[PDB]
RNA sequence: AUUUUUGGUAAGCAGAACUGGCGAUGCGGGAUGAACCGGAAGCCGGGUUACGGUGCCAAACUGCGCGCUAACCUAGAUCCCACAAAGGGUGUUGGUCGAUUAAGACAGC
RNA sequence: GGCUUGUGGCAGCCAAGCGUUCAUAGCGACGUUGCUUUUUGAUCCUUCGAUGUCGGCUCUUCCUAUCAUUGUGAAGCAGAA
RNA sequence: CGCAUGCGCCCGCCGUCCGCUUGCCGACCCGCAGUAGGGGCCUUUGGCCCCCAAGGGCACGUGUCGUUGGCUAAGUCAUCG
């Protein structure tokens, strides 16, 4: 059970707030509340759990590390392609992909399932009938 | 102060099969089953396994309990102990009447699962007690005016023999005087 | 970076005169939401310990202090009296925090949680930061731990912003830890 | 597929009128609050200020062969931060309007 | 509360595992601001602080009686649906025309009777147990305090309950069954289509 | 200030409104319960108030003073013609209560009975249950009623029979019009319930195939009508001074 | 009516000092109210506030945060205000002063 | 009827003592905190172009600070009381 | 559930007209349970993966509520038996 635990290495996601989808990392634990996180493109700053959701992702560091520390880990990690890869991580890139699409984007996109979607129910159809 | 971690752990004789599921405990042994249902402790039950030995163990952790909360884990423990024991060794209690003039007259019913008493305190009144599920009832040879209680869950034997003895409670008289009644003497194991 | 309290070193003195041409001079570490707000604390203590008021007083300088690495965890310790409903006790508190005004945030917000005891109603003794190993409270000795571990017990679920938020929802939500 | 019969482009959306400004004892006919579909916050409303809006009902009798009648409006401010507007009619909306849907349009535009 | 703001004929809510009074309160705004609501299964509805403090409560109602003519009021309602109608009324005008309307707007069922057992049912996130009730607290469910206060149709429910249940679960092995048939039909068709799935791809989730 | 002397209330709250009764026939309000390891039973019976006498039996009582003396005790004759049976109805079992479902009738139905369904029978044309009749006389209706019974069987929860009495065979009575009820039949499946109504249609249920000796029952009915009554008559209080 | 204050056990009692208020005055808040809080006013449009509020009634967050409480007595819920005391609790939560303890603290063997 | 509760009535707290010994089975001196408006007072806010002024009789309802009845704990409760 | 009126009444189809509406404009969508867990693959006792809101999916969704004529495999929607 509890297939996740905030941990000296573990890396979370900022679910709330104006840097939510921002992957960070916990090098340190203030109290039950709030912990130490920090990442490449940020200043290592408390932010409360309520705030963070758990990945599976974690890095071997000991804690509060180097920025150059941090940042060779996570690299030796490969958690940004982890990460991207994974289909939770890949919502959002996909959420963000879909809201920038424009009209003329939207038309093709639309072209294109509307055939899929033809080509799909003939395809069943004759599975069915077979 | 909600300690993080509060942890007890306990081992499972081999002679025991346990499975644990959404805090479902199920306890199998020579002596049949038994099932305990601790969904309402908001606790964590792992079941750990030994692949070099084989031997069982439970562990029951509690994060960021409080001391009421934290007082659960132990009670947990002691009841899949007395699980165990109920399943490989089973549970018996004696209990002996007492009385100063009127004998007791005890007549056990067919299946040793319902007993009558008929002459507390010389009342023409008959009680009539009905055993708990797995729980039997026997009258006693070697020991004069004994009570045999035998069963798997130590929870309805006790709970019988409760029922037994409070069915012969003394009233409008000085029970300090007047001791009449059918007590629990002995808690034991039958094996 | 916004801190309710902040700390201030108020320093000031008597009004010379013909008999003390240099008066003794005088400072004080105090928090306060305000410079202004420090400054008349000051004044008060200043009033009430050493029989110098603000009328015959002069204010010498008042400075700002920040915690040197906002970017690490330490612990404080904090030494103060307050006043309860029946009387006057002094108390000694341990917090965890980045800065010592997060530190002190927490202390006002635990007595008025704790004690009900209002904000003008504390005076705070002393100030320290306190090593692991010298730490007396349970509550900040158990996250002094290399290995610590543990899941998330309690989280509240939202949407990133209340742009997503809806009435309805197709199914309940999907909770594990 | 699905064979309907109506409308075939929707170049607005709906708005469905919660009532008057007003206080716990007062109230201003004056203004009218409506609530968009899809605007959840203050910052979202910023896109609709100054947007038309039309609030159609039918009528007993006929109107230049039509029982169809319209008063136009538009939004007009922000209200509260769920996304709730202040709008502005020609005439004031009749009480029996509440809880009715009124049309938000994309024009005046500005992209 | 503002409201939902959605535009709908009606909305289905299953108010199992729902704090009563929060439910009520969201849906006695929805029926406000002009929309119409079903409720079914208002006996899982949720009531916290336990079934004695709720049943000692409704005790409490229970004595409130008009002395002189016990006919004229108040009505004591017993079924778990006409419980969580009465508490949507508190919180609506309910003697003026407009709260009139926005009650009539409102339906209220045990269980799931047709046609709602094959409509969509929504839930209320604001109003659910599991994100409003601490695990461990006290509650009680709605239908155990009315079949102790005198409700007689709790076992008849579970009963077409469990009879819904396993017609809803045979429908949903069929559509299983259905939606492995079309990944297999979208994996025979994916070869005919190349440039279609190019376009699709760096949507799909 | 407090009442001077206590004593209880006159009267009974739990038999009000004191009004006249909506109905003229006694209403079986609850059945007994039905106990499916029973054979089909009826439960219930309609009889006429025929009158009073008095009997004499030695009474055996252990104990009494009674015991092998003789008693008189006043007694109560009523006639209880055999019922015939005319239709069969099922409920269905609902959170909202019990729901008729749907009736089967017989083919054949005696005047007295059809009597019941109309106010003036000689100057109407009596044309009720005629087309229903008919259902009896075609392959297609026959099987739209076994179609009808195998959906009682199938649905219903609690079956009930209707009944009527043979009120002409009471002379004394100037009624032609029978009386017509519901009883409900206890005992059996719901199959077994619905074959043996069906198998008494146009049948005579005679009395004791519900009621035995020295058995004890419940007699429902409405009591002797007196009009407007004033309050030392209608309910007991105490008259007050001559003065 | 705040404060000062006399008689009276006390009183929505009776009598004085300064100031303000009601009376003669609507308006927002305190559910409701002559005196409390805010504030005083020609008929209107727009903007912003005071006191007070933002789960529904009912305009404004089930907003962002920390602790405490679980009431098997109708837990509790806002100046005037529509009351509660002395004594208690091994309920739980913080503090203060003492004693024993790895030459081994307390309970059972 | 309204404010108040001096007075009336009904409770609690401490424990010097009583109770063959034993403060607390049962009581509670010296003190001290309360509750109630079925006492009587205090006041004069409503009613003097009028609210029918004692008591009894009848009738309903309500309260508990419970006399009896149901179920219980304690005793200087052997039984009975 | 029975019976339902001989210039009458009732049912179905077609043309037209009027009136009411709880407010049409894609007015599309049936798993159960749980939240100190659930599910799938592989089956070492085991390993891997998903969840982390319908924030999804479906739908010619493309034409003046949508121009003139003809063909029309499969698919889908509607109407009628
Ligand atoms: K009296
Ligand atoms: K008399
Ligand atoms: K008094
Ligand atoms: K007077
Ligand atoms: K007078
Ligand atoms: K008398
Ligand atoms: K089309
Ligand atoms: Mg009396
Ligand atoms: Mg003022
Ligand atoms: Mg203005
Ligand atoms: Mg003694
Ligand atoms: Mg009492």
């Amino acid at each position: 059970p509890f297939k996740r635990f905030v941990e000296i290495g573990r890396v979370a996601l900022v679910n709330y707030g104006k840097d939510y989808g921002k992957l960070v990392v916990i090098v340190d634990v203030i109290d039950q509340n709030r912990a130490l996180i920090d990442a490449p493109d940020m200043v290592r700053s408390q932010i409360n759990f309520k705030r963070l959701s758990l990945t599976d992702i974690k890095i071997d560091i000991k804690r509060i590390p180097k920025k150059k520390t941090l940042v060779a880990a996570m690299e030796a990690a490969d958690v940004k392609n982890k990460w991207e890869s994974s289909s939770w991580g890949r919502k959002l890139i996909v959420q963000k992909r879909r809201a920038s699409l424009n009209d003329f984007d939207r038309f093709k996109l639309m072209l294109a399932k509307i055939k899929r979607a033809g080509v799909v129910r003939q395809e069943l159809a004759k599975l069915k009938k077979e | 102060m909600k300690t993080i971690l509060s942890s007890e752990t306990m081992d499972i004789p081999d002679g025991v099969n346990i499975k644990v599921k959404a805090k479902q405990i199920e306890v199998e042994g020579p002596r049949g089953k038994l099932t305990r249902n601790f969904k309402h402790l908001n606790l964590d039950f792992q079941l750990i396994k030994d692949e070099e030995t084989g031997k069982k163990k439970l562990k029951i952790d509690a994060w960021f309990g409080s001391r009421k909360t934290t007082a659960a884990i132990r009670t947990a423990l002691s009841h899949v102990e007395n699980l165990i024991t109920g399943v490989t060794k089973g549970y018996r209690y004696k209990m002996r009447f007492v009385y100063a003039h009127f004998p007791i007259n005890a007549s056990i019913s067919g299946g040793n699962k319902a007993i009558e008493i008929r002459n507390f305190l010389g009342e023409k009144r008959v009680r009539k007690v009905d055993m708990l599920e797995g729980v039997t009832v026997v009258r006693s040879e070697k020991v004069k005016d004994e009570l045999v209680l035998d069963g798997n869950d130590i929870e309805l034997v006790s709970r019988s023999a409760a029922l037994i003895n409070q069915k012969c409670h003394v009233k409008n008289k000085d029970i300090r005087k007047f001791l009449d009644g059918i007590y629990v003497s002995e808690k034991g194991r039958i094996v | 970076v916004t801190y309710k309290f902040h700390q201030y070193q108020v320093v000031g003195r008597a009004l010379p005169t013909e008999n003390d041409e240099h008066p003794k001079i005088y400072r004080m570490k105090l928090w306060a939401t305000n410079e202004v707000r420090a400054k008349s604390k000051f004044w008060y203590y200043l009033r009430k310990l050493k029989k110098v008021k603000k009328s015959n007083g002069q204010m010498l300088a008042i400075n700002e202090i920040f915690e040197k690495n906002p970017t690490k965890i330490k612990n404080y310790g904090i030494w103060l009296r307050y006043q309860s409903r029946t009387g006057y006790h002094n108390m000694y508190k341990e917090y965890r925090d980045t800065t010592l005004n997060g530190a002190v945030e927490q202390m006002y917000t635990e007595m008025a949680s704790r004690h009900r005891v209002r904000h003008h109603c504390i005076q705070i003794i002393k100030t320290a930061t306190i090593p692991a190993k010298l730490c007396k409270r349970e509550s900040t000795k158990q996250f002094h731990d290399s290995k610590i571990k543990f899941p998330l017990v309690f989280k509240k679920v939202r949407p990133p912003s209340r742009k997503l938020k809806t009435t309805y929802k197709a199914t309940r939500p999907n909770l594990f830890m | 597929v699905k064979g309907r019969q109506g409308e075939r482009v929707r170049l607005y959306v709906r708005g469905t009128v919660l009532g008057y400004k007003r206080s716990k004892s007062n109230q201003y006919p004056s203004t009218s609050l409506i609530q968009i579909e899809g605007v959840n916050t203050k910052e979202e409303v910023d896109w609709y200020l100054g947007k038309r809006m039309a609030y159609i009902y039918k009528a007993k009798t006929k109107k230049n062969n039509s029982h169809y009648r319209c008063i136009w409006g538009k939004v007009c401010r922000p209200h509260g931060n769920s996304g709730v507007v202040r709008a502005k009619f020609k005439s004031n909306l009749p009480p029996k309007s509440m809880g009715s849907k009124v049309r938000v349009f994309m024009y005046p535009s500005n992209i | 509360v503002s409201g939902s703001g959605i535009s709908a004929r009606r909305i289905v809510v299953d108010a199992r595992h729902h704090m009563l009074g929060r439910l009520s309160s969201i849906l006695a705004k929805e029926l406000l601001n002009g929309q119409k609501v079903v409720v079914v299964r208002c006996e899982e509805i949720c009531l916290s602080g336990g079934l004695v403090r709720q049943k000692m409560k409704y005790l409490r109602f229970l004595r409130k009686r008009m002395n002189t003519k016990p006919s004229h009021g108040p009505i004591h309602f017993r079924a778990p649906s006409k419980i969580l109608w009465r508490t949507i009324r508190g919180m609506i005008p309910h003697k003026t025309k407009r709260g009139a309307a926005a009650l009539a707007r409102l339906k209220v069922y045990e269980g799931v009777p047709p046609p709602y057992d094959k409509i969509k049912r929504m839930v209320i996130p604001d109003a659910l147990k599991v994100l409003r009730l601490q695990a461990g607290h006290k509650y009680c469910l709605l239908g155990k305090l009315s079949s102790e206060v005198g409700w007689n149709h709790y076992d008849t429910i579970k009963e077409l309950e469990n009879k819904r249940k396993e017609r809803a679960q045979v429908a949903y092995e069929r559509r299983k069954q259905l939606a492995k048939l079309r990944v297999k039909a979208e994996k025979a068709a994916e070869e005919k289509l190349g440039p279609q799935l190019a376009i699709i791809a760096p949507i799909k989730y | 200030s407090h009442r001077k002397f206590e004593h209880p209330r006159h009267g009974s709250l739990g038999f009000l409104p004191r009004k006249r009764a909506a109905r003229h026939r006694g209403k079986v309000k609850a059945f007994p319960k039905d106990d499916p390891s029973k054979p089909c039973k009826l439960t219930a019976f309609l009889g006429y108030k025929a009158g009073m006498t008095h009997i004499v039996r030695d009474v055996e009582k252990p104990g009494s003073k009674l015991h092998k003396k003789e008693t008189c005790e006043a007694v109560t004759i009523i006639e209880t013609p055999p019922m015939v049976i005319v239709g069969v109805v099922g409920y269905v079992k609902t959170p909202r209560g019990l729901r008729c479902l749907n009736t089967v009738w017989a083919q054949h139905l005696s005047e007295e009975l059809k009597r019941r369904f109309y106010k003036n029978w000689c100057k109407s044309k009596k044309k009720a249950f005629l087309k229903y009749s008919k259902k009896y006389e075609t392959d297609e209706g026959k099987k739209d009623i076994q179609t009808q019974l195998e959906k009682l069987k199938k649905y219903a929860c609690v079956i009930r029979v209707l009944a009527h009495t043979q009120i002409r065979k009471m002379k004394g009575l100037k009624q032609k019009k029978a009386h017509l009820m519901e009883i409900q039949v206890n005992g059996g499946t719901i199959a077994q319930k619905v074959d043996f109504a069906y198998g008494f249609f146009e049948k005579q249920v005679p009395v004791d195939a519900v009621f035995q000796k020295d058995e004890m029952i419940d007699i429902i009915g409405v009591t002797k009508g007196k009009g407007y009554e004033g309050v030392v008559t209608r309910w007991g209080v105490t008259r007050l001074p001559r003065k």
